[PDB]
DNA sequence: CCGGAAGGGGTAATACT
DNA sequence: AGTATTACCCCTTCCGG
């Protein structure tokens, strides 16, 4: 038999399974902004065609999916992810469009998975655009059976218009949504001062970005922890919620919270603030209900005591409730695989490097497709250049590799051309078609030069990121939620 | 004194409040997003109730989602019921339009008209017309838990006798006579 | 507001249920033997490719599809449904090829959906035989999407083989497994002696199947359960485990049944022995001990004190313990949707339908299918002995359509081999390959020819049958398990 | 008294006698089809066990799973530990192969090392090598791990105790900082 | 208690405020 | 305590024989 250390084996299986964990469990991608899961799951999903164009599909089949070829880990793990990708109050730009009981903000829980069915949102196909064109890596999955991708295209910067909080071995996370069009602002910024130090870029993206935007909306007061966040990156945003107060008939007034801070669980806080009226600690309050329904949002209703004002009342649930709470943020991400802590220029900075090798790939291999394309062409042009000859030899041979070889030695020809001119259709010998074939020949030969061109400049790409980053904005883009005020 | 997973509504008064009894925490969840809560009431279940006509009371009783019922309801059953408690003057039976769904409609119907039949004579409870997880608060609004335009199916009794040997041939323990009930009525 | 009888609603909802539960739930189909679960995971399995030919996949994945496109119920019905039909001591014949823990005889439960992952059986092929080739009618799903079948082709005679035993509303049905060389005997003499009357048919096939056939094996005592069974339906089959005495060297006997009656479950019958001497009413055993084992099968050691005998113990287990049991036949199938009692030579003569409107309609389909591919083959033909016309023809010609037409004037030809002929390969120009294709031309024809013949004598419908029952029957062959002994 | 799910074997002596610890009954199933059931024993868990390094022993104490283990195993805790009533003279961890298994061995190791720290010093602990073990049907499992002639299984021993307890704690405790800089210098 | 069906709760690690 | 990833599981009903 063989000994094992206590000491030796413990700290190896604690290690391996703590790398796991912060590698591939919790902290997002710096590239894409998502979980190993998130990935999974969309990928899963874009591959099934469950897409906007297509109608929904149950989220049994997507989750079976996922746990068959890509995870390798338990339904409901996978289940919740989706259904927190697809919850408008957890995500400033949901990935997935839902259908069903996708849960509540308070303490409802989502429906089974035999009963809500998600497919993709255009958000999500911007996420996956051109994944096939060898944008990105891809890697056999746990069996080797199927491949997935390590990193999405990622074609707008989803780890700052969503954030990712996560927990894992040692370290946590916490990145808060942003809006999309500050996003937008401070990457065109880097991407025409390419060449503008960390300073520089530090400064412009902290100008260009006021603050964290989230799904909830709300209040953000003071400016310090913004700042030491996006200095830091370990900060501490102090939001707060929106009151209002109501006059009655009677005389009697009201506070109206219309809206919490961010992850704030409702049918908590309602429980939370009755808990503290019967033991006694926010002396001022008489009566608390909850109007909130689907179709007025979020309405609690605080019936406060005739000696009383709204102020002290006001400054009490700010003070000992959840009406007012902070955002520790800190931004941790995986950048080539291990856990960083990174300011707000160095995430735009490896979003601007990522979109701009995803274009570089991409013209690659479109490149490349378009040369096999011309070759073809031009070797059944010049074998349609002598159709008489090439019709009396197809005739003449026995079979087809005497004709092969007889094209081959005829007009020069490569033995894939060769085999491109046998397949050759008839009705490819209309006069359209040959006139079609020469001008499409001529096309593809100035899309191959306009490729050359684009992979020779560097600005080339960098424009066409732009252009395609401005697109994507303005098709997608939305007035912001959550506004920064002062102390 | 009530029930845990009963989602109660605002209202104080019985004649304005009703509660919608459906056989999911799934369906719980969708119908109470989409819910007037200041009037509605949702009661979610555990799927098929236990069957009243082939029990004994004891073991009846014993049940959990039969005991949450009477007590949401509030009254007593039998001889000790008093329509004076009836929590809700408005108790909709909201089961889902599959088979699973009329079965289970159907178990409650006859566990209500054996415990609380006065309930059912009064013309206090409803037949809904929607699995009901796939429905999310938007729809469900609109279609049946609006008051404004829903319907909604009212319970009625015309003779009592022959809905007492229907409700024995269906759910008691003669075997053969439901059979040849179904044979004909097929 | 509509007020509702009581009665009517209730009497109408639960006729509903009931019909559903009995057309459509538990009761099997007389000519596929499978319940509409059991048929929609087979189709499942068939259609998204799990096959003997590759390798496993998840069950999970499986349960999906069965969900989300056929079978609009809960997860845990469908795996549960699967892994009875992957059961070798549930099934005489299983159908599903499971890999991980699918239970135990006792009361194991099996692994999860994420743990087991199933493929078909050689078996379950001969169910999915030529499903496509329109041999079974085929309805929209649920929600109306895809197609599945209302029938599998079922080439040898599943509910017998396997049988089906089910609870339904009002009626209970209960088919014990056979063997399926015996019905193979009995099905033959039914498609040769397909004019012989109801008691004839009956006397022949009692003669034919010796009778039950367990996957447990065991003993059959009487024959006047059995026999009833096949006149009547409803039978009552005394099954008895094996038991035998062997010695120690104290000179102890010890009782050892290795096997037992049809659907008892183990673990349970150990424990039910333990309290029966707990309190005490089969005086006699001493110990009971449970020596079964993956390597050894099913093994329960009973050891005996001294003042006993072997026979009076085992009488007492026999009429005390589930050591002997008794199998309630009722031989209640759904035929054309209806739920009806069906003696023997009823299922023999129902199967040997199913077999020969299968078998027609096969041969129609072939045959409408042959019938294309001569008519595109002949326009193929009569269009290349005028093949410089042809050529000439399409090259003055500016446009396809034009081509088209030209080729309508110049050969008669209708529109469907028109285009065959204008998307004809270029291949196809070479002497053999023309050759070719006048020699599959005859070859269709002669097809056709023989098809037709099929379709116009009944005997050969009979003949083809019989023959890929006797192939089936011989590649899936086996010897009977359970002996039939006297009283 | 002993735990409800636990499959024991019909041998009486402890000196041939073997616990097999899995961490689910989707496991424990395979694992007791393909067994030796007249010396091996298979007690199923529920996954995720306490921690008892960052929690009371109260609470620890408290939950099912280690109380089912000590009602299993029948020692005492602590002071109260008594070698001699021990029902099995081989406890294996078998766990399964992906990094959740790793993390539920190194849970339960914590816990007997903090609780029947004798167990582990008198050898008489051991870790068995099989995406799950619910995968695995009878055959192939007897014939690697559960089948004594020949499967191999690592013998938890102790060099040093200072040593022990002290990665235990810098580990299993509260303090993260620690074993921040642990696994970022020991990865 | 056997075959399909209905429905669902509850512990645990993991950091950080 | 709760936030999001994970490990993992049990227990009532109906329906005939
Ligand atoms: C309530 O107390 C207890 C106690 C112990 C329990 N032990 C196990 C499971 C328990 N519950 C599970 C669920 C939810 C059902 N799941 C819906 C679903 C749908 C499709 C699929 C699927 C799952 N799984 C795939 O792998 C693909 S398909 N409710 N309870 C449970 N519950």
């Amino acid at each position: 038999i063989e000994p094992v250390d206590i000491e030796q084996e413990m700290q190896r299986s604690y290690i391996d399974y703590a790398m796991s964990v912060i590698v591939g469990r919790a902290l997002p991608e710096v590239r894409d902004g998502l979980k190993p899961v998130h990935r999974r799951v969309l990928y899963a999903m874009f591959d099934s065609g469950f897409r906007p164009d297509r109608s929904h599909a149950k989220s049994a089949r997507s989750v079976a999916e996922t746990m068959g070829n890509y995870h390798p880990h338990g339904d409901a793990s996978i289940y919740d992810s989706l259904v927190r990708m697809a919850q408008p109050w957890s995500l400033r730009y949901p990935l997935v469009d839902g259908q069903g009981n996708f849960g509540s903000p308070g303490n409802d829980p989502p429906a089974a998975m035999r009963y809500t069915e998600a497919r993709l949102t255009p958000l999500a196909m911007e996420m996956l655009r051109e994944i096939d064109e060898e944008t990105v890596d891809f890697i056999p999955n746990y069996d080797g059976r199927v491949q997935e991708p390590t990193v999405l295209p990622s074609r707008f910067p989803n780890l700052l218009a969503n954030g990712s909080g996560g927990i894992a071995v040692g370290m946590a996370t916490n990145i808060p949504p942003h809006n999309l069009r500050e996003l937008a602002d401070a990457v065109f910024w880097a991407l025409e001062n390419h060449d503008a130090d960390e300073e520089e870029t530090l400064a412009a993206v902290m100008g260009r970005v006021k603050g964290p935007d989230f799904p909830t909306a709300g209040l953000i007061v003071g400016s310090q922890g913004t700042a030491d966040a996006y200095k830091t990156g370990r900060g501490s945003i102090r939001m707060r919620g929106v009151v209002e107060v109501e006059e009655d008939s009677r005389g009697r007034t009201s506070l109206v919270i219309t809206e919490l801070p961010y992850q704030v669980n409702h049918d908590n806080f309602i429980t939370s603030i009755a808990e503290q009226v019967r033991d006694g600690k926010l002396a001022g309050i008489s009566n608390i209900e909850d109007q909130s329904s689907d179709r007025v949002g979020l309405r609690i209703v605080i019936e406060i005591k005739r000696d009383a004002v709204a102020k002290v009342v006001i400054n009490n649930l700010y003070k000992h409730t959840q009406l007012q709470t902070s955002f520790g943020a800190n931004m941790l991400a995986i950048v080539d695989g291990v856990p960083r802590t990174l300011r707000l220029d160095q995430l735009i900075r490896y979003y601007v490097d990522h979109q701009l090798d995803v274009i570089v790939r991409r013209t690659t291999y479109r490149l490349r497709k378009a040369n096999e394309r011309a070759h073809i062409l031009r070797g059944l042009v010049k074998a349609l250049d002598a159709l008489d000859e090439v019709i009396a030899l197809i005739r003449a041979s026995e079979t087809v590799d005497i004709a092969r070889a007889g094209l081959i030695e005829l007009l020069d020809i490569d033995e894939i051309q060769a085999q491109a001119i046998l397949d050759m259709q008839l009705r490819r010998l209309a006069a359209l078609e040959r006139q079609r074939i020469i001008d499409d020949l001529a096309k593809i030969e100035a899309e191959i030069a306009d490729l050359e061109d684009i992979l020779a400049k560097p600005e080339r790409q960098r424009g066409i990121v732009r252009d395609e980053l401005a697109e994507i904005v303005d098709r997608h883009g939305d007035d912001r939620r959550t506004r920064i005020i002062a102390i | 004194g009530l029930p845990g997973k009963l989602a109660d509504c605002r209202s104080t008064d019985p004649r304005k409040s009703e509660l919608y009894v459906v056989e999911g925490d799934s369906a719980g969840g969708s119908a109470k997003s989409g819910r007037d809560s200041m009037f509605q009431a949702i009661l979610p279940l555990r799927g098929k109730i236990i069957n009243v006509e082939k029990a004994r009371i004891d073991r009846v009783l014993k049940n959990t989602e039969v005991q949450a019922i009477i007590t949401a309801l509030g009254t007593g059953i039998h001889d000790e019921f008093d329509i004076g408690k009836l929590r809700y003057h408005k108790i909709v039976l909201m089961a889902d339009a599959d088979v699973d769904g009329q079965h289970i409609s159907t178990l409650l119907l006859t566990l209500l008209f054996r415990f609380m039949r006065p309930l059912i004579e009064n013309g206090h409870v409803f037949l809904a017309q929607p699995g009901l997880g796939e429905m999310d608060a938007k729809e469900l609004w609109e279609t049946t838990m609006d008051p404004s335009v829903r319907v909604l199916r009212q319970v009625t009794l015309d003779d009592a006798a022959a809905a007492d040997e229907l409700f024995s041939i269906l759910m008691g323990e003669d075997v053969d006579a439901r059979r040849s009930f179904i044979t004909r009525n097929a």
